[PDB]
C-alpha cells in the first residue's frame, strides 16, 4: 500500500557546519593512551553537512550514497525510524531495509518494490513503506538500536560487500543546531550483504490524530577518503581526533 | 663456542654462540560460541516432500552449518558428493546453500548426477557438469507409501526439449506430440506431461519412495556467510602455546590482563601495533599475551690453555623458563655467585662479572 | 617461527650473522665508550665527613646519603627530567656505579686537586 | 630544552625501532604481510614466491636499520670520545683550550 | 606523478619517510655545523676607522 | 614492471642516502675541527704544537 503526500510546503534545503563530528572507530581493536594514523573513509572536519526538517515539511527524498553516509539526528518521540537503501529502488534490483518498529529491528535484503512515499504510523498500526518482496537473500533481526533531547549519530560504509553501521546515541540539550563537541562512534553491527548500494532515503513515522509530522531534524553527511590522528585514552575510548588534511595546524 | 668462532683455541671472554627458542607447546584455536545452526530439521524432518516436477528449492543463509551430522548418520543410503570431498565441508565456508527436496523412485536415484540421462534429468530435474554439492537419497516406504495407493508426487513425462540445469516446469499444458492441434483435450498424440506415481509399501526396492535432498554449495563476491563449525580447543594458560583466536594467530604465553576492554573491542595493540591483548570469544575475558622468553645464548669461558669450564648466559630469560643464578642480564647456569668484589675479568651485563679462581660471577 | 620461511631464507645464506655481529659491535662499543668516559680513575675517593672547604658548597652536585640511589641532587634532577626478535641487553654500568664513579672523581678533584689524574 | 642532546638520542633509538617493528605490517607487494595467511591461502609454488618478497621486504629494512644504527654508533662513538677529552682535560686537570 | 606507482609504493611502507627524515637531519646539520663554526660571538665588533 | 622500477629506484636512492650520511658524518666531524681551531687559533694562543 503506497500513499502520496500532498500537502507539503516547498522549501529549500539548509546547510550547516560538521565541526568535529562523525568520528568512529577504524576497526575492532582496543588501544591504551596512544595516537593511531589511520587511512580511511571519515568524514572531514567542519564540513558542509545538509540539513533537512520535520516540522508542514516532511523531508524523505532520495539521496546519492557516495562512498559512506553519516547520519545525525536531533530526535525527540522516535521519529525517525529506519532507512532505504540500493540503487534502483524497484524490484529490477536488490534493496536493503532496516526498520525498527515498536519490538525491534529488522535488516533484510530482498527485492522490493518501494512506494514513492514511504513512512509508518502512530499505538504504531499503520505500516505504508513497500508492496512486494519477492526473492530474499539475507534476514536479521536485532535488539532495538533506539526540545531536541537526543542524539543520534549513525554511519554506514559499503567496503568490500561488508555494510557497516557505527552509530552513538549522546544526551542533549541544544534547540536548533548541532552541539559543538566530540562523541566518537562506536561500531554497532556488521551486515553480509554483498549488495550494490547506491541511493539511500529515510524513513519518517506519521502521527495521526490527515497526518501530522513529528518534530525532528536530521543531517547528511559524505565520507571521503583521508587520515585521521586519533588519541586513545588509558580506558580505550577515542577523546580527540586531528584531520591531517583540514588545515597545516592538523597536518 | 669453537663451531662458532671457526677455532679449536678460545681466547678469554664471553662470545654468543646461539639463541635459546621457547618452544610452543600446545595449540589453542578459539572462535566463537557454536550458536545459531542452519535448519536442516526443517528440510531432512520434513512431514511432506514436493513433487520431482515441482521440486522444492530453500535458499540457506547466515547460519552454521554441520555436515557431520549428516555424514555420520546412518540413515542415508546414498550420500555422493561431486566437486567436493564430504570431510572439508565442515571447515569450508559459502555464501549461500541450496538445498533441493524431492522424492523419486528407487531405481531413478542414478540419475541425480552430472551427465546422466533419463526421465528426470531430461524432464524433472536436470543437474549441470560443473555441479558442487552432495547428493542425499534415503529410503522412506514407511511415510511416503500408502496401502491405497499415494499418487500425490507426479512426474513429468513428456517435454519437447531436456531442461536446463536448476531448471523447475510446473507447467500443465498437453503435450502435442503429434502434427495435430491438441487443442486443449487428451485424445490421440497429445498427452499430459504430469503422471503420477503409485507409492505402496509392498513394493520392490527399485520402486520404493525415496526422498532426495541436493545440496547446491556456490562461491559469490558476496562474503561467505554459511560458514561449518570450527571446533574450539580448551584454553590454556601461563604457556607458550600458539594461539588462534578468531583468525587472528600467532604464539605466546596467554595469562589473565586487567585491561577493561570496550564491549565492542576484541584485539589489543600497543604503540607499534602488536596484538598484546586480545578478548577470548568463547568467554568474554582479557588475556594477555606476553612473547615467549627468546633470548640470546652467551657462552662464557676462560682460556682453553687453563681450562675447559663454561657458563651459560642466557640473555632476558628468568631462570624458571630454562649453580643456577639469576641476574638482571639473564640466567646464568654453571657460575658460583660470591659475594666477594673483584675486579671485571669477563662482562656479563648489569654489573655482573664473571671470572676463573672454578667460574665465579 | 614459520619453517619454510627459514628454509628459504637459508638461501641467502650469512646476512643474519652479519647483522648480528654489527649489533654485538655496536653493544659492546656503548659499554666500552662508557668505560672510557667514566672509568678514568682505579682508586675510588671520599670525601671527608666534615664538608670544610674554605666556605665553598658543594652540597648539589655531592652524593645524598638520604637518597637511595646515592645520587646528587643534580644528578637526580637529571634523572628526572629523562624520560619480534627485539631484546635490549642492560648497560655493562649500572647507574649506582656510574654515580659512583661521579663521585669518586669530584671527590678526587675536591680534595686533591689534579693530582689524583697524574699519579698518587 | 636544557637535556635536549640526550632526549634526542633516545627518541631517534625509539624512533627507529619502532619503524622496524612498523615494517613487518607491510606486504611489500604480497598478498599479505603474515606468513600464515599466505602459507594456509596459496599452494608451495606461489607461496614460495609470496614468502621471498616477504623475506626480501624485511630483510632490506633489517639492513637499513643496522646501517643507520652503525652511523649512530659512530656518531656517539665520537660524541663519547670527545666526553672522555673533556673528562681528562677539564676534570682531572686545568686547560688552557680556549672553549 | 603516477597515482598508481604511489599505491604500489604505500604497499613497501615507510621507506620514504625513513629517507626524508635521513635527509632533513643532514640538511639541519649543515646550518649548525655553520653556526657551530661562525657565530662563536653574540656581538657584532667593528674596527677603528 | 612498477615493482621492478620501484625495487632499483628504492636501492638506488638508499644507496645515495647511505653515502651522503657517511659524508655528511665526515663534513660534521671537519666542521668539528674547524669550529676548535676557531675557539683555540682565532680566539686565544695555542700552545698545542702544529
Ligand atoms: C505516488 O506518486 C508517485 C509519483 O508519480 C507515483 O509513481 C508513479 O506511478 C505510476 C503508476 O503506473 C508510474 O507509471 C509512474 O512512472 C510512477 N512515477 C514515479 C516517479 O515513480 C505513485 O504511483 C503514487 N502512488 C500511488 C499509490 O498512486
Ligand atoms: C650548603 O648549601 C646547602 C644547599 O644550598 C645548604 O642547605 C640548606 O640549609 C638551609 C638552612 O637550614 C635550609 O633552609 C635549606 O633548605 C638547605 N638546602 C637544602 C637543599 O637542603 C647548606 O646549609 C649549605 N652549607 C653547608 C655547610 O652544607
Ligand atoms: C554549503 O553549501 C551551500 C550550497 O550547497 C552553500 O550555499 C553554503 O554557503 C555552503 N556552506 C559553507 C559553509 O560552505
Ligand atoms: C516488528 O516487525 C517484526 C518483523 O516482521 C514483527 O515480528 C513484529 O511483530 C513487529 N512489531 C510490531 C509492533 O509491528
Ligand atoms: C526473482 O523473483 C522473480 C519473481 O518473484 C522470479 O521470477 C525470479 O526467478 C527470481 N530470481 C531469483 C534469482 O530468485
Ligand atoms: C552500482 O550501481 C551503479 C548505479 O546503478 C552503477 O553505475 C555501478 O556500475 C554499480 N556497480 C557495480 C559494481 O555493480
Ligand atoms: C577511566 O575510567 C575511570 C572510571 O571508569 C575514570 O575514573 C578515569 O578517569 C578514566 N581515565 C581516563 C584517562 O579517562
Ligand atoms: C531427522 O530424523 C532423524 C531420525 O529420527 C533424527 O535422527 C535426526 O536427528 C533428525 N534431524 C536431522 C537434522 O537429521
Ligand atoms: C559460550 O557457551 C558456554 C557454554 O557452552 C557459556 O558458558 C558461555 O557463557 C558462552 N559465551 C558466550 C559469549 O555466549
Amino acid at each position: 500500500q503506497c500513499v502520496n503526500l500532498t500537502t507539503r510546503t516547498q522549501l529549500p534545503p539548509a546547510y550547516t557546519n560538521s565541526f568535529t563530528r562523525g568520528v568512529y572507530y577504524p576497526d575492532k581493536v582496543f588501544r591504551s593512551s596512544v595516537l593511531h594514523s589511520t587511512q580511511d573513509l571519515f568524514l572531514p572536519f567542519f564540513s558542509n553537512v545538509t540539513w533537512f526538517h520535520a516540522i508542514k515539511r516532511f523531508d524523505n527524498p532520495v539521496l546519492p550514497f557516495n562512498d559512506g553516509v553519516y547520519f545525525a539526528s536531533t530526535e525527540k518521540s522516535n521519529i525517525i525510524r529506519g532507512w532505504i537503501f540500493g540503487t534502483t529502488l524497484d524490484s529490477k534490483t536488490q534493496s536493503l531495509l532496516i526498520v525498527n518498529n515498536a519490538t525491534n529491528v529488522v535488516i533484510k535484503v530482498c527485492e522490493f518494490q518501494f512506494c514513492n512515499d514511504p513512512f509508518l504510523g502512530v499505538m504504531e498500526s499503520e505500516f505504508r513503506v513497500y508492496s512486494s518482496a519477492n526473492n530474499c537473500t539475507f534476514e536479521y533481526v536485532s535488539q532495538p538500536f533506539l526540545n531536541f533531547k537526543n542524539l543520534r549519530e549513525f554511519v554506514f560504509k559499503n567496503i568490500d560487500g561488508y555494510f557497516k553501521i557505527y552509530s552513538k546515541h549522546t544526551p542533549i540539550n541544544l534547540v536548533r543546531d548541532l552541539p559543538q563537541g566530540f562523541s566518537a562512534l562506536e561500531p554497532l553491527v556488521d551486515l553480509p550483504i554483498g549488495i550494490n548500494i547506491t541511493r539511500f532515503q529515510t524513513l519518517l513515522a506519521l502521527h495521526r490524530s490527515g497526518w501530522t509530522a513529528g518534530a525532528a531534524a536530521y543531517y547528511v553527511g559524505y565520507l571521503q577518503p583521508r587520515t585521521f590522528l586519533l588519541k586513545y585514552n588509558e580506558n580505550g575510548t577515542i577523546t580527540d581526533a586531528v584531520d591531517c588534511a583540514l588545515d597545516p595546524l592538523s597536518e | 663456542t669453537k663451531c662458532t668462532l671457526k677455532s679449536f683455541t678460545v681466547e678469554k671472554g664471553i662470545y654468543q654462540t646461539s639463541n635459546f627458542r621457547v618452544q610452543p607447546t600446545e595449540s589453542i584455536v578459539r572462535f566463537p560460541n557454536i550458536t545459531n545452526l542452519c535448519p536442516f530439521g526443517e528440510v531432512f524432518n520434513a512431514t511432506r516432500f514436493a513433487s520431482v516436477y515441482a521440486w522444492n528449492r530453500k535458499r540457506i543463509s547466515n547460519c552454521v552449518a554441520d555436515y557431520s551430522v549428516l555424514y555420520n548418520s546412518a540413515s542415508f543410503s546414498t550420500f555422493k558428493c561431486y566437486g567436493v570431498s564430504p570431510t572439508k565441508l565442515n571447515d569450508l565456508c559459502f555464501t549461500n546453500v541450496y538445498a533441493d527436496s524431492f522424492v523419486i523412485r528407487g531405481d531413478e536415484v542414478r540419475q541425480i548426477a552430472p551427465g546422466q540421462t533419463g526421465k528426470i534429468a531430461d524432464y524433472n530435474y536436470k543437474l549441470p557438469d560443473d555441479f558442487t554439492g552432495c547428493v542425499i537419497a534415503w529410503n522412506s516406504n514407511n511415510l511416503d507409501s500408502k496401502v491405497g495407493g499415494n499418487y500425490n508426487y507426479l512426474y513429468r513425462l513428456f517435454r519437447k526439449s531436456n531442461l536446463k540445469p536448476f531448471e523447475r516446469d510446473i507447467s500443465t499444458e498437453i503435450y502435442q506430440a503429434g502434427s495435430t492441434p491438441c487443442n486443449g483435450v487428451e485424445g490421440f498424440n497429445c498427452y499430459f506431461p504430469l503422471q503420477s506415481y503409485g507409492f505402496q509399501p509392498t513394493y520392490g526396492v527399485g520402486y520404493q519412495p525415496y526422498r532426495v535432498v541436493v545440496l547446491s554449495f556456490e562461491l559469490l563476491h558476496a562474503p561467505a556467510t554459511v560458514c561449518g563449525p570450527k571446533k574450539s580447543t580448551n584454553l590454556v594458560k601461563n604457556k607458550c602455546v600458539n594461539f588462534n583466536f578468531n583468525g587472528l594467530t600467532g604464539t605466546g604465553v596467554l595469562t589473565e590482563s586487567n585491561k577493561k576492554f570496550l564491549p565492542f573491542q576484541q584485539f589489543g595493540r600497543d604503540i607499534d601495533d602488536t596484538t598484546d591483548a586480545v578478548r577470548d570469544p568463547q568467554t568474554l575475558e582479557i588475556l594477555d599475551i606476553t612473547p615467549c622468553s627468546f633470548g640470546g645464548v652467551s657462552v662464557i669461558t676462560p682460556g682453553t690453555n687453563t681450562s675447559n669450564q663454561v657458563a651459560v648466559l642466557y640473555q632476558g630469560v628468568n631462570c624458571t623458563e630454562v649453580n643456577v643464578f639469576q641476574t638482571r642480564a639473564g640466567c646464568l647456569i654453571g657460575a658460583e655467585h660470591v659475594n666477594n668484589s673483584y675486579e671485571c675479568d669477563i662482562p656479563i651485563g648489569a654489573g655482573i662479572c664473571a671470572s676463573y679462581q672454578s667460574i665465579i660471577a | 617461527d614459520s619453517t619454510e620461511c627459514s628454509n628459504l631464507l637459508l638461501q641467502y645464506g650469512s646476512f643474519c650473522t652479519q647483522l648480528n655481529r654489527a649489533l654485538t659491535g655496536i653493544a659492546v662499543e656503548q659499554d666500552k665508550n662508557t668505560q672510557e668516559v667514566f672509568a678514568q680513575v682505579k682508586q675510588i675517593y671520599k670525601t671527608p665527613p666534615i664538608k670544610d672547604f674554605g666556605g665553598f658548597n658543594f652540597s648539589q652536585i655531592l652524593p645524598d646519603p638520604s637518597k637511595p640511589s646515592k645520587r646528587s641532587p643534580i644528578e637526580d634532577l637529571l634523572f628526572n627530567k629523562v624520560t619480534n626478535g627485539l631484546t635490549v641487553l642492560p648497560p655493562l654500568l649500572t647507574d649506582e656505579m656510574i654515580a659512583q664513579y661521579t663521585s669518586a672523581l669530584l671527590a678526587g678533584t675536591i680534595t686533591s686537586g689534579w693530582t689524583f689524574g697524574a699519579g698518587p | 630544552s636544557a637535556l635536549g642532546k640526550l632526549q634526542d638520542v633516545v627518541n631517534q633509538n625509539a624512533q627507529a625501532l619502532n619503524t622496524l617493528v612498523k615494517q613487518l605490517s607491510s606486504n611489500f607487494g604480497a598478498i599479505s604481510s603474515v606468513l600464515n595467511d599466505i602459507l594456509a591461502r596459496l599452494d608451495p609454488p606461489e607461496a614460495e614466491v609470496q614468502i621471498d618478497r616477504l623475506i626480501t621486504g624485511r630483510l632490506q629494512s633489517l639492513q637499513t636499520y643496522v646501517t643507520q644504527q652503525l652511523i649512530r654508533a659512530a656518531e656517539i662513538r665520537a660524541s663519547a670520545n670527545l666526553a672522555a677529552t673533556k673528562m681528562s682535560e677539564c676534570v682531572l686537570g686545568q686547560s688552557k683550550r680556549v672553549d
